[PDB]
Protein backbone atom coordinates (compact mmCIF):
# COMPACT_ATOMS: atom_id res chain seq x y z
CA UNK A 1 0.00 0.00 0.00
CA UNK A 2 1.23 3.57 -0.62
CA UNK A 3 1.22 4.22 3.12
CA UNK A 4 3.40 1.13 3.55
CA UNK A 5 5.69 2.21 0.72
CA UNK A 6 7.01 5.03 2.80
CA UNK A 7 8.35 2.75 5.46
CA UNK A 8 9.79 0.37 2.90
CA UNK A 9 11.38 3.02 0.68
CA UNK A 10 12.28 5.83 3.06
CA UNK A 11 13.96 3.41 5.42
CA UNK A 12 15.84 1.53 2.72
CA UNK A 13 14.26 -1.88 2.03
CA UNK A 14 13.93 -2.76 -1.63
CA UNK A 15 10.18 -3.32 -2.11
CA UNK A 16 10.36 -6.36 -4.39
CA UNK A 17 9.99 -4.49 -7.68
CA UNK A 18 12.42 -2.23 -9.48
CA UNK A 19 12.09 0.78 -11.71
CA UNK A 20 13.13 2.15 -15.05
CA UNK A 21 13.95 5.85 -14.92
CA UNK A 22 13.05 8.20 -17.76
CA UNK A 23 14.22 11.80 -17.91
CA UNK A 24 14.12 14.31 -20.70
CA UNK A 25 17.38 15.92 -21.75
CA UNK A 26 18.02 18.80 -24.09
CA UNK A 27 21.11 19.77 -26.01
CA UNK A 28 21.93 22.80 -28.11
CA UNK A 29 23.50 21.87 -31.43
CA UNK A 30 25.43 23.88 -33.96
CA UNK A 31 23.95 22.66 -37.23
CA UNK A 32 25.63 23.19 -40.55
CA UNK A 33 23.37 23.69 -43.56
CA UNK A 34 23.68 23.01 -47.29
CA UNK A 35 21.80 23.56 -50.55
CA UNK A 36 22.07 23.29 -54.32
CA UNK A 37 21.98 25.98 -57.00
CA UNK A 38 18.22 26.53 -57.05
CA UNK A 39 16.01 25.16 -54.30
CA UNK A 40 13.58 27.93 -53.49
CA UNK A 41 11.67 29.78 -56.12
CA UNK A 42 11.12 32.84 -53.96
CA UNK A 43 8.87 35.86 -54.43
CA UNK A 44 8.64 39.46 -53.29
CA UNK A 45 5.42 41.43 -53.28
CA UNK A 46 4.60 45.10 -53.22
CA UNK A 47 4.80 47.06 -49.96
CA UNK A 48 1.74 48.54 -48.27
CA UNK A 49 1.57 51.00 -45.39
CA UNK B 1 9.69 17.57 36.35
CA UNK B 2 10.22 17.39 40.08
CA UNK B 3 9.45 13.99 41.62
CA UNK B 4 6.74 14.06 44.27
CA UNK B 5 5.84 11.70 47.09
CA UNK B 6 6.25 7.94 46.83
CA UNK B 7 8.14 6.52 43.88
CA UNK B 8 5.67 3.67 43.38
CA UNK B 9 3.11 5.47 41.22
CA UNK B 10 5.69 7.95 39.92
CA UNK B 11 5.69 6.10 36.62
CA UNK B 12 1.92 6.19 36.87
CA UNK B 13 2.06 9.94 37.51
CA UNK B 14 3.93 10.14 34.22
CA UNK B 15 1.76 7.86 32.13
CA UNK B 16 -1.66 9.32 32.89
CA UNK B 17 -1.01 13.06 33.06
CA UNK B 18 1.06 13.11 29.86
CA UNK B 19 -0.84 10.64 27.66
CA UNK B 20 -2.78 13.26 25.70
CA UNK B 21 0.20 15.39 24.75
CA UNK B 22 2.54 12.41 24.48
CA UNK B 23 0.62 10.20 22.08
CA UNK B 24 -0.56 13.03 19.84
CA UNK B 25 2.53 14.77 18.48
CA UNK B 26 5.51 12.82 17.15
CA UNK B 27 8.82 13.27 18.94
CA UNK B 28 11.56 15.20 17.18
CA UNK B 29 14.57 13.35 18.52
CA UNK B 30 13.85 9.97 17.00
CA UNK B 31 15.70 10.78 13.79
CA UNK B 32 18.27 8.00 14.01
CA UNK B 33 16.48 5.97 11.34
CA UNK B 34 17.08 8.89 8.99
CA UNK B 35 19.97 8.14 6.67
CA UNK B 36 23.11 10.12 5.95
CA UNK B 37 22.07 12.03 2.84
CA UNK B 38 18.50 11.85 4.12
CA UNK B 39 19.73 14.05 6.96
CA UNK B 40 20.81 17.17 5.13
CA UNK B 41 18.04 17.13 2.54
CA UNK B 42 15.12 19.52 2.92
CA UNK B 43 12.40 16.82 2.36
CA UNK B 44 11.31 15.11 5.62
CA UNK B 45 13.96 17.03 7.61
CA UNK B 46 12.41 20.39 8.44
CA UNK B 47 14.38 19.86 11.69
CA UNK B 48 17.52 20.79 9.71
CA UNK B 49 17.48 24.36 10.98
Amino acid sequence: SPVALYHQLKTGLHPGFGFTVVRQDRFVTENVLFSERASEAYFLGQLQV
Amino acid sequence: AAPAGPGADMQQRFLNAWRQRLAHGRVRWVAECQMTAEQFMQPDNANLA
